[PDB]
């Protein structure tokens, strides 16, 4: 992986110059915000049992579908209590590799150890790829519930949950 | 392509000689031909 | 501890400590004393606070307090405290050694299956510990709890 | 070929065991020791014995005795059984 | 592509023998079959629409890669299905007539799991709709020239998966 | 969208994008805040839209739901406002874009071959879209009832 | 958005065992014909057969009365019994089986104790129709894998979905509402056999082994911690591996026959060549 | 009985019902034919039932 | 991997059902013949070796495959077919237990016949190798339990084709 | 690993003798025993939980090895019990129905004492556990099942001492 | 034995016995009774099912005792003999453990590296076997042929 500032550095070295005020622009950037990717992340340890408890029931409100039978097409939905433990699962790496990227300030632990395959698995499974984009997005509200009087926390905690978004999506246009 | 499946063409070439017929259509009698088509229609994919 | 993470970690590859490492151990024993003024101040109050978690453990369960349930008796709640005692002092020493592994060595690794082998509902030790965090915030000002909450929340972590 | 090639730090395979046995060695020691796993309680797999007695190869010895006290196991003895000693040409 | 006739004239002619008593053995046993192979050919021809919306309507139709995020969501791609199920039903309708598999390898599989893979589609609902697709078509032609229709269903599945 | 489209455009032609072309994006930008009031009416405004949409479509085309239509019973009914529901959205999608692009690859590539794949009368369905234009325009003042109107006939163009 | 793609073959995950599907798999590990001990393993339980057969239509045929007498115990309010909801897929059909419950528009007690102390039972309305809409269904679904138990071989498919369950649906539901239903079952469903004859002894069986393992604590996560950097950490339920055939491992005791000394170092050869080239 | 008596004329096919019995239905396949509708989709048919009389 | 009570217990419960009266059905009709694979798999065991013997020398011995040139030449190449044969009459007995091709496709036929390509491996004299091999599998198992054992011979046959 | 007649049948073969009466004596005699060894692993199948939680309860569950300093304080070091528990009470069941404790020494006894040694394993403290455990086996399986059970479990504490 | 592998099976699975293996176990103790009939026969028939084991042996394959052959003369027709009572006893092994379990480690293991050291054709001893097979199936009711037969003809397939 590579977060902001390795990524910012191997951007100098492959143009194989110092590094100017426009690439230490970036960095600081980092740095100002870099006391306050901790609490984020720090709220996510002492809420990590309960965001997932509350996204589980946020996404089976709206997709009961999923907790039923599967239809004739043998699909990985959380049908069997062995689909939905390993279903919540899931969640935890979503939550999980989305918590490291949100303090490396950069979507590059994601790609590469979530995103490089996803498609891959989910389509060998059969695994919902639709319901599976949307509980990312419902811990995104629900992490930013805590945080949302002010408005500079919540493009941090938009964007590696939006990453996965854009990223694991079938491309319509 | 050789002597024996040439003689189903043989009807295209000399209306080619003889100036009754263009190069592009030319090029469409060809590829329509059966000739064409048992060789790289049939016996290939149909995306390649 | 800090430095043991670090002899380990360089050690599997072979070499000396890098740059970093050097700064992760100068950094963390640069720190020393606030963590050993620290556990002085959460030893005197460990009669302060397990009093508090029995407050709120067991009127959030009182299906383990009552007839039937583990905690039920005398003598099954007299250990109650001492498991309390056990983390209490385990969390000192976590605050100490600037990490998780006396934490982790000890208390996490295998739990469930201690509690599991006891009648213990391990969902029930995770709000113990919960209420045991939320004990702590009291006897303690604002500037050194957040010290100590994230060695408490990696329990709750560690017992799901 | 052998394991000092020319091999150290700052070279590009990278810095790892590096054994003195020559070409085709045919040293090798026989070696008891206890170790214990230290994972199971996390990973849950069935258990196996950890107190063994086998002959290991000079070619692979240090990497072994390195490694079993990377896992916290104590060597209880370990000898020559095959193999000279301060024999300059035989050992191969 | 070769078709019975044509894989037992070739194997009796690849030894430079004659036709024997053996591959006429076998010829005489697809002539049996060619009354039955064209009447299961004749109705899959007709209800080759109604097949098709049996199969998907069994199979596919409502799990959730019907819905949005699911590998057949636009009408594009929900548009090439039915196209892309005709070719299954169409070109085993080939096989059962030819009574012969190759040309299904040779004009269907090659290439095409690699092809899924590529655009993503997912070879296990595929296949399923091809079962549900193979079950409908049993229906129709009967039990026996349903086991020869579906004998080459299962043959797409194979070399699909 | 107008912006990727603009771009395509002058992509293929080697060149960068005109005055004509930048112009536009510049005048579609500051058109953005009032697009996103007009989707911001047909957002909330579903509920009403689709199922008196589905009201007119019904009374002006009976045999669909007749028995033997191909939105029969309970069941298909359903599904037959689910597809007013689409189509409903990719024009929310269509207004923000600025062009049928979001509508063109989705709902109208190939519409033909799903509907008569799935026997219902593509001519019914284009019925229901025009339901839903004039309950959709009636809920806008003349000024966007020109665009939101505008959208659905153009659905209506390609539907048939 | 990724730039490669290794491909998706297509996998079956395991669901469960049954007695006809192990012992195949067994000695298809080792590279065997079955032999006649095993032989005779496949033969007696297709010998079993028919009345692991008869059992099913004769538990599935009541299904309404072996669930509907359980909702009489520890469901207050009237019946309580309309939200059942059978067919669970939204299918037209294919075939159904009958049930055929309440005709005419708790009848006889002489034995009946469910609830061993003062145990609440949930009310009724107060308790809410959503989560209403899964009790009947779970009451259904414990009926359901009981007679795919039957009509398998071992319990196992029991065990997979019951270990951590009632840890699930811990915070919604009263687990000694639980066994109180799950005990009106076997009450229920021994009304059916003559005791003391063969069926009888089969079905109390495989009640005991989902209702007493219902009240049995979840296992344990399994976690995967790597070795070095560049991997990453997994972690997986561990009712997840134990459903399946369960592949086998080989070791090698000095001491053992030298038949499984034998099939352990034959096994030995199958892993590292691929091909036992000894036998080959 | 076949009752093939006389007159057999073919135009004037009319209406009514009688949905005589199925058979064979005794055969086997393992799917059955589909139906949308479920989870996802309650809304929508308590919804269609509002228009359904019309 | 799937067996006749697997695969009938899947598509009960892949929608949601219960197992009524079809699907129970078919599970009594593998019951009564459960009598009958057991014995047709243990004589397979008992001449295993034997059939292997008698496919060969019916079908491929003396061809020249079998002489130099052939692909089946060396003593490696020679020995790798009786390996090779072995596994389609062992599989075979297992399809034949389960009563579902399902462990064949799974464990034998993907990748198969793209294997032997790469190798250069004659599909047309190994489908023949297994049709002798069905041949005299009918002879010890008798009639209707050769149709069984023979049933799964083909569709090897069919796939690997 | 040899079960009673597995004994019986080496011993009778070891002087190359066929199997007289007092051979299949013993046999007959293990055969009786059958019908109660089974029932005897039934059910501690069942309860295998259960009795191991009731062993470490009435034996070592509040001495000092489980406080701190003692043997079993780490969750670790008592995770590790109840795993080690689970080995003595599964492998004693293998010795009831097998009639032979050939198997504990095969797999269990040998290098156990110099293994508990090594660890610094309270060898005093194991025995009684083992003994606790067998006293509670005598309450599931009965008196008789009981005494063939508790008959494995002291050869377990008689090596390992 | 049936139970010493059933064991070892679910040995090295890390489980225990499921029904399928614990329903065979009590298949084969039940069995056990009429399986002590059956080596009961070949038990004290072996004067017989030896002699004229040998009987057809020697008519079948007059060349290994005929001089040359590598039992010839009155020494090794002897040791000629001695080698089917050996194989006759490990079937009546065979038979008691319900497995060929005892025939397997006992004269099958690295039986061609002897008879080839010995100079013995493998191929003739495995006839000798076959002659003794006909004669101790006709010794039986079909029900026991089908058992007695059954074990000799493993033992004429790991024979080559
Ligand atoms: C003059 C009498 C004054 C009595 C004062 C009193 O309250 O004395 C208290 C004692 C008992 O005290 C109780 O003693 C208990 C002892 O523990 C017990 O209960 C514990 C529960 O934690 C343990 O689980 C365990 O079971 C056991 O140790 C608990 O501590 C109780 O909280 C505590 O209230 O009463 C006694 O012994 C004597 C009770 C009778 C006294 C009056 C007799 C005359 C009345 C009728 C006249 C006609
Ligand atoms: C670090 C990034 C990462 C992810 C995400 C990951 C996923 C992953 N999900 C899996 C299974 C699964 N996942 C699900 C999940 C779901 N079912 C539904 O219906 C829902 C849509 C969804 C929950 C949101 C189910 C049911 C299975 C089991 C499928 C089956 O066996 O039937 C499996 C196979 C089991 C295993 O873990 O070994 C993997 C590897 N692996 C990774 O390395
Ligand atoms: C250093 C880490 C560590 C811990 C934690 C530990 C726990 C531990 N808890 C135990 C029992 C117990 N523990 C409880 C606990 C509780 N009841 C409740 O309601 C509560 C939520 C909870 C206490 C806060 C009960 C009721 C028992 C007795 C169960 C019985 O024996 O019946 C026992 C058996 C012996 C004993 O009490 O000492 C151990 C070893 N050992 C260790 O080495
Ligand atoms: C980390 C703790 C640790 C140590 C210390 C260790 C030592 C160790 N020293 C070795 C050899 C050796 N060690 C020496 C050392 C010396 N010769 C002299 O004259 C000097 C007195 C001395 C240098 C100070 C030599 C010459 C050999 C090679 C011996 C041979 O080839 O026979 C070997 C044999 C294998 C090999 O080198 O690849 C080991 C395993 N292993 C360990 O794990
Ligand atoms: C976003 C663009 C888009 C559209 C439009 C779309 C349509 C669509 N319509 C369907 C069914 C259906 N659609 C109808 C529709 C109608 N019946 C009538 O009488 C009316 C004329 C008409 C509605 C106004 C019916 C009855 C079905 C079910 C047909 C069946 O069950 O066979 C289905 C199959 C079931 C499902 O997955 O929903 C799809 C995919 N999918 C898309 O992605
Ligand atoms: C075939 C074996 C099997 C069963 C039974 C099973 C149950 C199962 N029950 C669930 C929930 C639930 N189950 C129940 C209720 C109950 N459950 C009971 O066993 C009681 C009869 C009743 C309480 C008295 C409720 C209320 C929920 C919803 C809990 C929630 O909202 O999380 C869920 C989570 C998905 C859902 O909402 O349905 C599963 C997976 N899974 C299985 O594989
Ligand atoms: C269980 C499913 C399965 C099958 C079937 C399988 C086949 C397989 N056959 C092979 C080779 C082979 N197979 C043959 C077979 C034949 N030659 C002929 O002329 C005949 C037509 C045919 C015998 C019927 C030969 C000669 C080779 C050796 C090829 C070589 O050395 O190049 C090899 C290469 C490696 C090796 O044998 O060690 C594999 C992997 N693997 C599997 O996992
Ligand atoms: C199948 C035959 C067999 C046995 C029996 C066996 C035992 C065995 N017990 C071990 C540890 C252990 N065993 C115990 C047991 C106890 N502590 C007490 O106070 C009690 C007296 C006792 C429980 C009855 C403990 C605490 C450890 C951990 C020791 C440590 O971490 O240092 C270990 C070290 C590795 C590990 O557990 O992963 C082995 C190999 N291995 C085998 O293959
Ligand atoms: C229980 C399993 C088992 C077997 C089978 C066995 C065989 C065995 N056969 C032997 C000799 C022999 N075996 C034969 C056998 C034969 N000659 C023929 O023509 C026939 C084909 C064949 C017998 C049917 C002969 C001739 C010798 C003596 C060879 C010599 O003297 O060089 C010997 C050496 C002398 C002795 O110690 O008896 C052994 C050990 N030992 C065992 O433990």
């Amino acid at each position: 992986m590579q977060d902001i500032i390795t990524s910012v550095i191997n951007q100098y070295d492959l143009s194989g110059r110092y590094l100017d005020i426009k690439g230490i622009n970036q960095i600081n950037n980092y740095f100002d915000t870099g006391l306050k990717r901790l609490m984020i992340a720090k709220l996510i340890n002492k809420e990590a049992t309960n965001l997932i408890k509350e996204a589980s029931e946020l996404l089976f409100i709206e997709q009961p579908e999923l907790l039923r039978p599967c239809g004739n097409a043998f699909i990985g939905n959380a049908y069997t209590t062995r689909r939905y433990a390993a279903c919540i699962r899931d969640i935890e790496y979503y939550l999980r590799y989305s918590a490291y990227s949100i303090i490396a300030g950069n979507n590059s632990i994601l790609d590469e150890r979530v995103l490089d395959g996803l498609k891959e698995t989910y389509n060998s499974l059969l695994v919902p790829i639709g319901p599976t984009i949307r509980v990312i997005q419902l811990l995104k509200e629900i992490i930013q519930k805590k945080f949302s009087t002010e408005n500079i926390e919540n493009a941090i905690i938009a964007e590696p949950f939006d990453y996965l978004a854009i990223n694991l999506s079938d491309k319509n246009l | 392509i050789y002597q024996n499946e040439r003689i189903g063409l043989k009807g295209i070439d000399n209306k080619f000689l003889d100036n009754n017929l263009s190069v592009k259509e030319l090029i469409r009698s060809l590829a329509i031909s059966d000739t064409f088509r048992s060789l790289y229609w049939t016996p290939l994919y149909v995306c390649k | 501890s800090l430095v043991t993470q670090v002899i380990l970690s360089a050690d599997d590859e072979l070499r000396y400590p890098t740059a970093g490492e050097l700064e992760t151990i100068s950094s963390y024993l640069k720190t020393g004393e606030y963590r050993i003024r620290l556990i002085s101040i959460l030893q005197g109050k460990e009669q302060e606070i397990i009093r508090l978690a029995s407050k709120k453990i067991f009127q959030l369960h009182p299906e383990y307090i009552a007839p039937g349930g583990n905690a039920s008796g005398a003598r099954q709640r007299a250990l109650c405290l001492r498991d309390y005692g056990w983390y209490l002092r385990l969390i000192t020493y976590a605050i100490l050694a600037g990490d998780k592994e006396p934490l982790e060595k000890i208390g996490i690794i295998g739990v469930r299956e201690m509690y599991n082998s006891l009648g213990v509902p391990i969902i029930g030790m995770i709000d113990a510990i919960k209420c045991l965090k939320e004990a702590t915030v009291e006897v303690i000002s604002q500037e050194e709890e957040d010290f100590v909450a994230p060695y408490y929340d990696y329990i709750i972590q560690g017992m799901s | 070929a052998y394991d000092m090639d020319g091999t150290g730090a700052g070279s590009l395979e990278p810095r790892g065991i590096k054994s003195s046995a020559v070409e085709k060695d045919s040293r090798c020691f026989k070696v008891t020791f206890v170790l214990p796993s230290q994972s199971r309680l996390y990973t849950f797999r069935e258990l196996q014995n950890v107190y063994t007695t086998k002959m290991v190869p000079f070619s692979s010895w240090y990497a072994e005795q390195q490694r079993i006290q990377k896992m916290g196991g104590k060597i209880l003895k370990v000898e020559l059984v095959a193999g000279g000693q301060m024999r300059s040409v035989g050992n191969q | 592509m070769q078709d019975a006739i044509t894989s037992v004239i070739n194997a009796a002619d690849v030894q430079g023998k004659y036709l024997d008593a053996n591959s006429v053995e076998k010829l005489r046993g697809y002539f049996q079959t060619g009354e039955l192979r064209v009447r299961a050919a004749a109705t899959i021809a007709a209800n080759a629409a109604t097949i098709i919306k049996e199969a998907v309507a069994k199979s596919l139709l409502y799990s959730d890669i019907t819905r949005p995020g699911g590998n057949m969501y636009t009408t594009r791609r929900y548009a090439a299905c039915i196209r892309d199920l005709d070719y299954y039903l169409r070109y085993a309708t080939y096989g059962m007539l030819a009574g012969d598999p190759s040309i299904l390898d040779e004009r269907v599989l090659n290439g095409l799991k690699e092809t899924y893979n590529s655009l993503g589609v997912p070879i296990g609902a595929t296949i399923q709709a091809i079962q549900a697709m193979k079950e409908v078509t049993g229906s129709l032609v009967g039990s026996d020239a349903g086991k020869e229709m579906g004998l080459y269903f299962d043959y797409i599945c194979s070399g699909l998966s | 969208s107008i912006v990727t489209k603009s771009i395509v455009n002058a992509d293929a032609e080697a060149r960068y994008l005109s005055p004509g072309e930048l112009d536009r994006i510049k005048s579609f930008v500051l058109s953005g805040q009032r697009r996103l009031r007009i989707a911001q009416t047909l957002t909330e405004n579903r509920e009403r839209i689709v199922k008196q949409g589905g009201q007119q479509l019904f009374q002006r085309r009976p045999d669909v739901v007749s028995p033997g239509g191909n939105a029969y019973g309970e069941e298909m009914t359903a599904t037959c406002l689910r597809d007013l529901d689409y189509y409903l959205r990719l024009v929310t999608y269509g207004i923000i874009a600025g062009d049928v692009t979001p509508i063109e690859e989705i709902g109208l590539v190939g519409v033909k071959e799903m509907y008569s794949a799935l026997g219902t009368p593509i001519s019914g369905v284009a019925e229901g879209i025009r339901c839903m234009k004039d309950v959709a325009c009636s809920l806008l003042s003349g000024e966007d009832a020109a665009e939101v109107g505008f959208y659905f006939d153009y659905t209506l163009a390609a539907m048939q | 958005v990724t730039k490669a793609s290794g491909g998706s073959p297509v996998v079956k995950p395991q669901l469960y065992k049954t007695a006809s599907m192990l012992t195949i798999a067994q000695a298809e590990q080792q590279d065997r014909f079955l032999e006649l001990g095993e032989l005779n393993q496949l033969v007696s339980f297709l010998n079993t057969g028919n009345i692991r057969l008869e059992i099913a239509d004769l538990l599935t045929k009541n299904a309404n009365i072996i669930v509907a007498r359980a909702a009489d115990r520890i469901f207050v309010g009237g019946s309580a019994i309309s939200y059942l909801e059978r067919p669970q897929a939204s299918i037209i059909e294919a075939n159904s089986a009958d049930i055929a419950s309440i005709r005419q528009m708790t009848s006889v007690f002489q034995g009946n104790n469910a609830t061993p102390t003062g145990f609440k039972p949930i009310s009724v309305v107060r308790y809410g129709p959503s989560r209403m809409k899964k009790s009947l269904r779970d009451l259904d679904w414990f009926l359901r894998y009981l007679t795919y138990a039957i009509v398998a071989s071992d319990p196992n498919i029991l065990f997979v979905n019951i270990r951590g369950l009632r840890e699930i649906i811990e915070n919604a539901c009263s687990s000694a509402a639980t066994i109180v239903a799950l005990k009106e079952m076997k009450k229920t469903s021994l009304s059916l056999f003559p005791e003391n004859s063969i069926q009888k002894e089969i079905i109390e069986e495989y009640f005991n082994v989902v209702v007493d393992e219902f009240i049995n604590p979840a296992l344990t996560d399994t976690i995967r911690k790597r070795t070095s950097n560049d991997l990453q950490g997994l972690r997986l339920p561990q009712i997840y591996a134990k459903a399946g055939i369960s592949r086998q491992k080989f070791v090698m005791k000095p001491g053992l026959s030298t038949d499984e000394k034998q099939s352990v170092i034959s096994a030995c050869y199958r892993q590292v060549f691929e091909r036992d080239i000894s036998k080959a | 009985a076949a009752v093939g008596n006389k007159s057999n004329v073919d135009a004037p096919s009319f209406k009514g019902s009688n949905m005589e019995l199925a058979d064979s239905g005794a055969d086997y396949k393992a799917f059955p034919k589909r139906r949308m509708p479920g989870a996802n989709m309650q809304g929508f048919l308590d919804m269609a039932k509002g228009m359904k009389p019309k």
